[PDB]
């Protein structure tokens, strides 16, 4: 039903990736489009 | 690396480090890090073998 | 410095000199047309250039997601979207001016004030 | 007789063409006569070198960007003189000439080379002059058993050395 999706290894290029699933989602320990 | 956005020349975009090791790092910084190292060692492994021709 | 096809066969077009009337007569070697020519230019090395920083532009080129997308605005719409991305030109001498393209004006400038 | 008729004949169309007229043509034959006969004086039409600055002088004369150079030789600036100037890069025009020393300016810069800047501290002392100008630089060299090397370097005198 889609909701993953396989990618390769060639076609990351028209791909933006998300590091974290809330990294910048919403519009000392450490530091973290 | 495929994860900014285009044409960027940021300290974060080519990876200079930001953090420290105690606070810990973000995964890019893992990788760049592995990136030297991984350098290290490969002209590590080859500079042995020709010393030890030109030494002999 | 274009090349010219005879219009009866779509051939390459030759330069060859007229013997007394001292005119350059683009004859085709296929068949027997022939054409007087506009300039007595012929033949152009150019072995220098600084050209290819520009092109390669869709009318869509921002419904790509990748593209990072920014705040100045588009001198003749002045509507604050954007999208800009560097030299599409790849020397080791290719500078660091940048492209702005926007979709309202649908418009390419840039940032040098030289 | 060639030369001493071909350039008097040369001066005669670039003072008669010019819109300052000659209704004194016997001055202006004789400035001619003149710039033709210090013209010699150089080479006497025995020596190759007397076209080219005949050449120089001509076409600074028929060049327009300027015009006024016309005036100027007419009104003064002896001829006499001007073989003896040289002054072709100095004439014929100012804005020319900015534009040369702009150039010259521009490419004395740009011959010039790496100058690597090295930056200093006083954290270490150095073996030759014993001065705390260390020109410091950090680097590995060795296997993964260790650390880097702590290079060392002195600015003050130039003395290179390490630590352990
Ligand atoms: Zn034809
Ligand atoms: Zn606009
Ligand atoms: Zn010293």
């Amino acid at each position: 039903e889609g909701l993953v999706e396989y990618i390769d290894a060639e076609e990351e290029e028209s791909i933006l990736i998300a590091m974290q699933p809330e990294d910048l989602e919403p519009a000392a320990k450490r530091i973290r489009a | 690396l495929p994860h900014f956005s285009k044409d960027d020349y940021s300290p974060e975009s080519k990876g200079f480090v930001e953090n420290s090791y105690l606070r810990g790092l973000t995964p890019q910084e893992f990788f760049f890090h592995a990136m030297g190292g991984r350098e290290g060692l490969i002209d590590t492994a080859v500079k042995t073998a020709e010393t030890g021709y030109i030494q002999r | 410095t274009t090349f010219r096809f005879c219009r009866d066969c779509n051939n390459m077009l030759y330069p060859r000199e007229d013997k007394e009337n001292n005119r350059l007569l683009f004859e085709c070697r296929t068949c027997s047309y022939v054409e007087e020519a506009g300039s007595p230019l012929v033949y152009r090395h150019e072995l220098i250039t600084n050209i290819g920083e520009t092109a390669g532009v869709v009318q869509d080129i921002g419904s790509d997601p990748t593209l990072p997308r920014s705040d100045r605005e588009c001198p003749k719409c002045h509507s604050r979207e954007n999208v800009f991305f560097q030299s599409q030109q790849r020397r080791k001498d290719t500078s660091m001016v940048l492209f702005f393209v926007c979709l309202s004006c649908s418009h390419i400038f840039t940032s040098d004030q030289k | 007789h060639k030369l001493r008729d071909q350039v008097l004949k040369a001066l005669y169309d670039v003072l008669a063409k010019e819109s300052e007229h000659p209704p004194q043509s016997i001055l202006h034959t004789a400035k001619a006569i003149e710039s033709e006969m210090n013209k010699v004086n150089n080479c006497d039409t025995n020596e190759a070198a007397y076209k080219a600055r005949y050449r120089i002088i001509y076409s600074n004369v028929i060049s327009k960007n300027n015009p006024d150079l016309k005036h100027k030789i007419a009104n003064g600036d002896i001829t006499p003189e001007f073989l003896a100037t040289c002054d072709a890069k100095d004439l014929a025009p100012a804005p020319l000439k900015q534009k040369i020393e702009e150039i010259a300016k521009q490419n004395l810069y740009n011959a010039q080379g790496a100058t690597i800047e090295r930056s200093v501290t006083d954290r270490f002392t150095c073996g030759k002059c014993k001065e705390k100008k260390v020109s410091y630089y950090q680097l590995q060299t060795r296997s993964a058993d260790e650390p880097l090397t702590t290079f060392c370097t002195c600015e003050a005198c130039g003395n290179r050395w390490k630590f352990s």
